[PDB]
């Protein structure tokens, strides 16, 4: 009796392992990631977060790639060098469980993920995807 | 002398949620002007002989 859970929380591909992908997050209002690996890892990979603005050439094409400023919670004593919230996937993660991260404040209409420098060679074996929660059309 | 309100200025933005913080915005402005009063005078005389 599986409900068609496509509608009511659809999902899209952000990082397939070779090239990033912007996803539209305007129609919806609550989103998150589910990191996934295929093969064993090495030194913990890190990931940049990005947000886009609708390019003025067409209000339905994602513009350039801008990085999202980081916000801390009430008890966050470990701020990165700059802001620009990033996610470092802790290594030693076999393909038998996943992780579920999300930025705490949305700003833009297109979220994008990309591996930071010095991770690419170890980032080709990770598998990222995103899923919304709202409807609000 | 009288006061004037330059502009109320912006106070508070649409901040995100889950942000234990706030923003000071930008205070307004209140000038204090003043102005004088000018006088207007003149003179006119007679001869006192034809006035009688």
């Amino acid at each position: 009796m599986n409900f068609n859970v496509g509608v009511d929380f659809p999902s899209f591909i952000a990082w397939d392992g070779e090239e990033s992908f912007p996803v539209k997050v305007d129609g919806f209002n609550q989103f998150g990631f589910t990191f996934k690996t295929i093969a064993a890892l090495t030194a913990a990979t890190t990931f940049n977060i990005f947000y886009h603005e609708p390019s003025d050439a067409d209000p339905c094409v994602p513009g350039p790639a801008i990085r999202v400023p980081e916000v801390p919670f009430c008890d966050t004593v470990l701020l990165s060098e700059d802001g620009l919230a990033a996610v470092t996937l802790p290594e030693t993660v076999t393909p038998d469980s996943f992780c579920a991260g999300t930025v705490p404040c949305m700003n833009g209409q297109w979220i994008s993920i990309a591996p930071a420098t010095g991770s690419e060679t170890n980032a080709a074996n990770v598998q990222i995807t995103v899923t919304m929660k709202g409807a609000t059309r | 002398t009288y006061m004037k309100i330059a502009d109320y200025g912006q106070l508070g933005e649409y901040t995100c949620d889950a942000k234990c913080d706030a923003e000071f915005g930008e205070p307004g402005n209140i000038r204090h002007l003043e102005g004088k009063t000018y006088d207007y005078r003149g003179v006119f005389c007679f001869n006192r002989k034809n006035l009688q």
